[PDB]
């Protein structure tokens, strides 16, 4: 998910402007649902998952919110001690204690009925048991106990009207989650919200630990230690699922990394060098952002002091010279299936081979291939979320800065041989396999484009639409499931804010029983690869002015 | 009229609702929410649950029992009914909007009753509260905030400590899986506060 955040100091023709770009993958019908509230203390729009109470994706005239996954370590495992002598029974503070049970069954459409029993501590669900170690796995959530009150804090953060009344509810969101505002006076903020449970020291988050009692949880930590920003002297708040703030630790998801390499850089750069951002440039950052090449600031370097000293005509040389030569954006051809340039697939290449050379070859089998992929990987149909550079990529990058970078190396990567060896034995293999393919002339590679699908299943992979109704997109982009701004005190126009959205395939995924789609099941998805958007209404008037369908119901209680 | 609730469709189809207290507010979202994504919901309904054999079959209990294998209802209904009436009634509104619109549909199959139903061979059925608030919980909660690998983390290091054995094993794995790294760009500047 991604989100950039302009102060006024940075605005231009306006005070404050918010895009976001939540990533949570394609679907048919859309992720998000349209939605204007006015009256018991409301009045908002935006859009949100699922058609939730509340608004993640809005404004309500005064301020304007959103969010991107925070990713901070709100979950740990405890290791349950059992006795082979007591079924359900697990050891804490030593005395044995019940495991709350229940039994489910499920009923399977012509088939038979499943049951089995659920397991629950003092800790959490149960997740695993090992009867060989007598242990079982429970996992604990800060936000257990909290999630309909997350749920409440999301929608009365939508009457907020300041900074102050917003980070109330703000403390009251448990989910791991980052929280952005912006306001008419062109203030802008920004709030890693979430229950973190405050450990016992030397409680290593990255692994289990035992539950008989001596490593529970002191509490929760207060709101004050979660990261927080108010009008930053940057003048910007800047996000792509990096770390909110220096040495705040991340998920212990393996896969998962905040270091030396990170794409919200790629924001940051645009950000940077422009001092103020119209709203047009500032929407502009998404068509940017959708098409870079996420690695290529991150390994040209090397790439070129590797070949420095080879010949011209080097094969290996002449694709880092290629490189060298690539403004880092991807763009599809006229026959709509190729791209451009080759440059993402010439670094796909070299990074796999880089990738099995160095940190999957320091990894035992069967880990070291949660270190093998170099962030490339698709099929015809196109990724499935948001495009990073690989856990892999990022271990490797420090590698490659070598002492410039603060992670100690236990093992040098490159197994005693110069870094400039194996680079060039990566290239070697990535012009192996590329030549095969596309012949001797890098000019006249015309390599593949990542393709973009509206899937017809849900993130679950549980169908929510016919299969048909899947839709492809010529040209993948590595951008927000939907895309919305808020411009402030726009100096433009008459009303003090102004808004944008676009809810790709469509508002609506009615179609009817003989098959006639409703007229806005598809009306905005041209528009959504267009880079286009839509205007958003708040006010009676515009949304007056704009009406097409009025119903009217009595109803009570 | 505090029995009024307006609706209002914009050249996008995107409903604004217009009422005077909370019940009605969401009873209006329900409504135009069942109108616009039914099925999309129903289907969003049983994953979330772990409901979905129920009507699509032997493919999806692996899935069911995942799902209810993660949460314990209980918790979420005693949440609930500890609530306010004022924070009830966003959820029992919401929920008795979505109804008002099935049993219309419910009573114009031929007309109303979006095709992936017939297609799928089951109808839409009443939501209760519970059923509302697991839609929030279920994804936002239950897949996004709900992240560990601590027990593949452990099965990593112990295959560390083997190869390199155990002060480096663990070395390793600080040099593979950093608590914190210095360099990592941050969303706040390292000026403002660490
Ligand atoms: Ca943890």
């Amino acid at each position: 998910c991604n989100m950039w955040v302009i102060g006024k100091n940075k605005a231009q023709d306006a005070k404050a402007i918010m895009v976001n770009g939540p990533q949570f993958g394609w679907y048919a019908p859309a992720y998000t649902y349209g939605i204007g509230l006015h009256g018991a203390g409301y009045d908002v729009t935006g859009n949100t998952p699922f058609a939730y109470p509340g608004l993640v994706f809005g404004h309500n005239g005064t301020i304007s919110w959103g969010s991107t996954a925070g990713f901070g370590d709100d979950v740990d495992i405890f290791a349950e001690k059992l006795s082979a002598e007591k079924p359900g029974y697990y050891q804490h503070n030593g005395e044995w204690v019940k495991m709350l049970s229940r039994k489910e069954t499920i009923a399977v459409k012509d088939g038979q009925p499943e049951t089995f029993t659920v397991w629950r501590t003092l800790h959490g669900n149960v997740i695993k048991t090992d009867t060989a170690t007598q242990t079982a796995y429970a996992k604990a959530r800060a936000w257990d106990g909290k999630e309909v009150a997350s749920l409440l804090a999301w929608t009365h953060q939508m009457k907020a009207k300041n900074w102050p009344e917003w980070t109330q509810q703000a403390a009251k969101q448990a989910l791991t989650i980052n929280w952005y505002y912006a306001d008419v006076n062109g203030n802008i903020g920004y709030v890693h919200t979430g229950a973190y449970p405050d450990r016992q020291p030397g409680h290593d988050p990255r692994l289990p630990v035992p539950g008989t009692g001596k490593w529970d949880w002191k509490g929760l930590l207060s709101f004050d230690l979660n990261p927080k920003v108010y009008n930053p002297q940057s003048g910007y708040i800047a996000n792509w699922n990096n770390s909110p703030q220096k040495d705040y630790p991340a998920s212990d998801l393996f896969a998962f990394l905040w270091g030396g390499a990170d794409r919200v850089t790629e924001i940051d750069t645009t950000l940077d060098k422009q001092p103020r951002f119209t709203a047009d440039q500032a929407w502009d950052v998404i068509r940017q952002t959708s098409r870079r090449d996420l690695n290529l600031r991150l390994f040209l370097p090397a790439l070129k002091d590797a070949t420095a000293n080879l010949a011209e005509n080097d094969p290996r040389r002449q694709l880092v010279d290629k490189l060298a030569s690539w403004d880092g954006e991807n763009l599809v051809n006229d026959d709509g299936k190729t791209y451009q340039q080759p440059g993402s697939a010439i670094l796909n290449a070299w990074l796999t081979s880089m990738l099995k050379r160095t940190v999957v070859a320091a990894v035992p089998a069967p880990f070291g291939k949660w270190y093998s992929a170099s962030g490339y990987e698709t099929t015809q149909d196109g990724p499935t979320g948001s495009l990073n550079i690989s856990v892999g990529a990022k271990i490797l990058y420090e590698a490659l800065q070598g002492d410039k970078s603060p992670i100690p190396q236990a093992v040098d990567l490159f197994g005693g041989k110069p870094q400039q060896e194996v680079i060039l034995a990566a290239l070697d293999d990535a012009w192996q396999t590329l030549s095969k393919r596309y012949g001797n002339d890098v000019t006249g590679w015309k390599t593949p484009a990542m393709a973009l699908t509206f899937r017809a299943n849900n993130f679950f992979g549980v169908p929510q639409a016919a299969a048909k109704e899947a839709r492809h997109q010529a040209e993948y982009q590595n951008r927000g499931t939907e895309n919305d701004m808020i411009v402030f005190s726009p100096t433009s126009g008459n009303r003090p804010v102004l808004a944008w959205d676009v809810v790709a395939p469509g508002q609506s995924g009615f179609i009817a029983p003989d098959g006639k789609a409703d007229k806005h099941y598809d009306d905005q998805l041209i528009m959504y690869e267009s880079f286009g958007r839509k205007s958003l209404w708040l006010t009676p008037q515009d949304v007056d002015e704009h009406k097409e369908s009025q119903e009217v119901l009595q109803v009570q209680r | 009229p505090p029995t009024e609730v307006k609706i209002v469709r914009d050249e996008y189809g995107m409903p604004h609702i217009y009422a005077d207290d909370t019940y009605r507010l969401f009873y209006g979202y329900g409504y135009v929410v069942a109108q616009d994504r039914l099925f999309q919901m129903e289907m969003a309904r049983r994953s979330t649950q772990g409901t979905v054999s129920e009507v699509l079959g032997k493919a999806f209990v692996s899935f069911d029992k995942d799902i209810r294998q993660n949460y314990w209802p209980d918790s979420i209904r005693a949440q609930i009914a500890s609530l306010s009436a004022e924070d009830k009634s966003i959820l029992q509104g919401y929920a008795d909007g979505m109804n008002a619109w099935i049993d219309k549909v419910n009573a114009s199959p031929d007309k109303l009753l979006p095709q992936q139903f017939s297609t799928f061979g089951f109808k839409p059925k009443h939501w209760e509260p519970f059923d509302v608030a697991m839609i929030f919980v279920g994804t936002m909660a239950n897949r996004f905030s709900d992240s560990t690998s601590e027990i593949d983390n452990l099965a990593l290091l112990t295959a560390l400590k083997d190869k390199y054995g155990k002060q480096q094993g663990m070395a390793v794995f600080n040099q593979l899986k950093w608590l914190v790294n210095p360099s990592a760009p941050t969303t706040i500047a390292a000026r403002e506060s660490a």
